[PDB]
């Protein structure tokens, strides 16, 4: 419907707005499946149509950009998203990616454990985590907020996300976390954006537009998730794979967006303005370093 | 000794084996270079391009790289294969050599010594 030939669908903003209160998920949808181009597979699909849709934003995109990608292993020991993420990102960007379990990738560097262990010297200019427990889904329990990775992910954005940076962390009906929704306000932006290819999916990715490092809005996470439930619940999205057959204007555009070192009383209103339309990114612009904590046992006799 | 994981798998595929799956193809226009291995998608008419790590014989199964520096000519970069041999990019990456200097497949794509 005009829907079906775009990436995806973003949650209309009236939508943000409401009050609702959570319900269970039922999808008119669900158990169609999109029609993927031969030998194409899911994971391939659904980030391409993430990156199309993050091409119609304000990313900052810097020379010497920084990425970073959570969860990005497959059961079948390969990354297709950080595939994916390195096609759309200009080339030179650093891309770094991680899993629980191991995987092979064509990141510039991969590290393997539980993201709680993973450390960074630097900031990033942009964060993506497809980070997923399947056990979630589980309809016979309360859906909570969750915390685990989500935890670990909250404090990396306020620690680790310059300003102007963007992150894409999926969530699902189960899969989710109410400080993660609440800190979706400390952006310029932000909304939940649902492939086309999943559309069958309680699957989001929850965007958030240019890191402002402080509330510009205030965000209850419980009734915002039951907001995009509510949304979900109405709305069926009709299953397409239709964006995924022109791949012209794939590539991020090279804004080359400057990149400056401030102190917080630096911060002003032109800077924040600044900030808010992907015009500039706030870190740091040492060298790029990582590690993961191993944690050492020796269980002999 | 060394283990030659190269032969195992060109006798593994003359044996019948099934060939490595799971090689991570990309979408793209397809209107491309045509040239083996590339910083990005490149693919022409005939070809489909895939992420490299996951077409490494070494890469896929956990091994050393047969280069004393172990560097992965593959891995962060895109490999184009013909179409016509996409059902095993492992093998063909493996058993194909690239025209040092139009960057071409010889024999698919490499016109230099006509
Ligand atoms: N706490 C969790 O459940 C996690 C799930 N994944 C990965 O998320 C990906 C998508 O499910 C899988 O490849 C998983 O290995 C994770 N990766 C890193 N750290 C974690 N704590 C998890
Ligand atoms: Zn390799
Ligand atoms: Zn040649």
């Amino acid at each position: 419907s005009s829907q079906a030939w775009q990436p995806g669908v973003a949650m209309p903003n009236l939508y943000k707005m409401q009050r609702m209160l959570l319900e269970k998920c039922d999808l008119q949808n669900y158990g169609d499946s999109a029609t993927l181009p031969k030998g194409i597979m899911m994971n391939v699909a659904k980030y391409t149509q993430l990156c199309q849709y993050l091409n119609t934003l304000t990313l900052a995109v810097p020379y010497n950009m920084r990425v970073i990608h959570f969860g990005a292993g497959s059961d079948k020991g390969v990354a297709p998203g950080t595939a994916v993420l390195r096609q759309w990102l200009p080339t030179g960007t650093l891309l770094v990616d991680s899993d629980l379990n191991d995987f092979v990738s064509d990141a510039d560097s991969t590290l393997i454990g539980d993201c709680a262990t993973v450390h960074t010297a630097n900031k990033w200019d942009l964060i993506i985590s497809d980070m997923y427990d399947p056990k979630t889904k589980n309809v016979t329990k309360e859906n909570d907020s969750k915390e685990g990775f989500f935890t670990y992910i909250c404090g990396f954005i306020q620690q680790k996300l310059a300003l102007g940076g963007s992150v894409a962390i999926k969530i699902t009906e189960h899969s989710w976390n109410a400080d993660l929704y609440k800190l979706m306000g400390h952006f310029a932006w932000w909304t939940a954006f649902v492939t086309n290819v999943n559309a069958s999916s309680s699957e989001a990715f929850l965007i958030g537009c240019n890191y402002l490092g402080k509330p510009r809005e205030q965000i209850d996470g419980y009734v915002m998730h039951a907001n995009y439930i509510f949304w979900r619940n109405t709305n069926p999205i009709q299953l397409s794979s239709y964006s995924l057959f022109d791949m012209s204007k794939f590539p991020l555009k090279l804004r080359g967006t400057a990149v400056m070192s401030l102190k917080e009383g630096q911060i002003n209103d032109m800077i924040l303005s600044l900030l808010s339309k992907g015009r500039l990114i706030i870190r740091e612009n040492n060298r790029v370093v990582i590690s993961s904590d191993v944690l050492v046992n020796n269980e002999n006799l | 000794f060394a283990v030659d994981a190269a032969k195992a798998y060109k006798d593994y595929l003359a044996s019948g084996g099934q060939p490595i799956t799971n090689c991570v193809k990309m979408l793209c226009t397809h209107t491309g270079t045509g040239q083996a291995i590339t910083v990005t998608p490149e693919a022409n008419m005939d070809q489909e391009s895939f992420g490299g790590a996951s077409c490494c014989l070494y890469c896929r199964c956990h091994i050393d790289h047969p280069n004393p520096k172990g560097f992965c000519d593959l891995k962060g970069k895109y490999v184009q294969i013909p179409t016509t041999c996409a059902n095993d990019p492992v093998g063909f990456t493996l058993k194909n050599t690239v025209c040092t200097v139009c960057g071409m497949w010889k024999g698919y794509g490499c016109s230099c010594d006509q």
